């Protein structure tokens, strides 16, 4: 188990540091809208080689 | 589509739709601990006994 | 929280793997298949090829395209044998993932009880230092 | 001609399967406004609550 | 969290409300094979109002 309960730690470290830095409300929305709209033509450029 | 680790948009919904509702849940929440008092239920009653004791005087001087 | 937090993240990121093993099930099943349909339809072509043959009067080359096909046909025979066999894993895997959805919710539910039942325990604590 | 048809259909889908994702992306710019407002709100009463 | 758990246990009735009339669609259109995958749907949320 030790093992384990090391690495739950560790991990439990990282992650409380992570989601209480990296965790507003407006960053996200903004960084949401603009990385999924990228994508769309991302897809278009394949359907394009795809139906060409 | 399915939803991979790091989805844009899932991902994102995560962190706001949750936290958002937390937020304005708590507001409910601590804002009904703070209205629990019994004198704010008597200033409820002021105000309707306040309309009604200056209306007849309203009244009274407005009838001249 | 601390011990949910963790547990959540991982017991969601343990089912993309799972969907994916069963990509590679569901693959293996079309890919054996396409190896079955091809070996029958090789059959059915080694039998106009034999059948040719006799007719031309080669009925040499016609006696051993008929062991292609006796070949062709064991080698269907083993085919089929772990197509049969490699199917229960698709529905076996496909339970898993079914039961899994509905675990993870109640454990995403324990947490709401677990912080009410902290909270009290905290209250009495509160309640005793007075 | 047998390849061409099922690439063909394959490719119906992609094409299908952006005209969802396009909604899709039109759905999350709604929300932003209205979560917004939601947090502005709670963030105020936050403050006020606490005085 | 009694709140939120009532907004789930709410969702989820209208979740099951939301089902019946599919279903109830279903069986309309002539499909009984859809309307009855869609009372499984009832029932696992029925089991998921009661443990909430």
């Amino acid at each position: 188990m030790g093992l384990f309960d090391r690495i739950k730690r560790v991990v439990s470290s990282n992650l409380n540091d992570l989601v209480n830095k990296a965790e507003d409300p407006e960053k996200m929305l903004e960084q949401a809208i603009l990385e999924m709209q990228e994508d769309l033509v991302q897809l278009r450029q394949g359907v394009a080689q795809a139906i060409a | 589509v399915r939803g991979m680790n790091t989805s844009s948009a899932m991902s994102a919904f995560e962190r706001m739709e949750e936290k958002v509702l937390m937020q304005e849940s708590r507001a409910q929440a601590l804002g009904e601990l703070a209205g629990a008092d019994l004198e704010t239920q008597f200033a409820q009653l002021e105000g309707g006994s306040d309309v009604d004791d200056e209306l007849a005087a309203l009244k009274a001087q407005m009838l001249p | 929280e601390k011990m949910l937090e963790q547990a959540i993240l991982e017991m969601q990121e343990d089912l993309v793997q799972l969907r994916q093993g069963v990509a590679q099930a569901i693959a293996a099943q079309k890919r054996s298949e396409k190896q079955y349909n091809d070996a029958q339809n090789e059959i059915n072509k080694w039998q106009r090829n034999a059948q040719l043959a006799l007719q031309k009067g080669d009925e040499n080359l016609a006696r051993q395209a008929l062991e292609r096909k006796k070949t062709y046909t064991d080698t269907s025979a083993a085919l089929k044998a772990s197509l049969d066999t490699q199917s229960t894993q698709v529905e076996t895997l496909k339970r898993n993932l079914i039961q899994l959805e509905s675990k993870i919710s109640e454990a995403k539910t324990k947490k709401e009880m677990l912080k009410a039942r902290i909270t009290t325990a905290k209250a009495q604590e509160q309640l005793q230092g007075m």
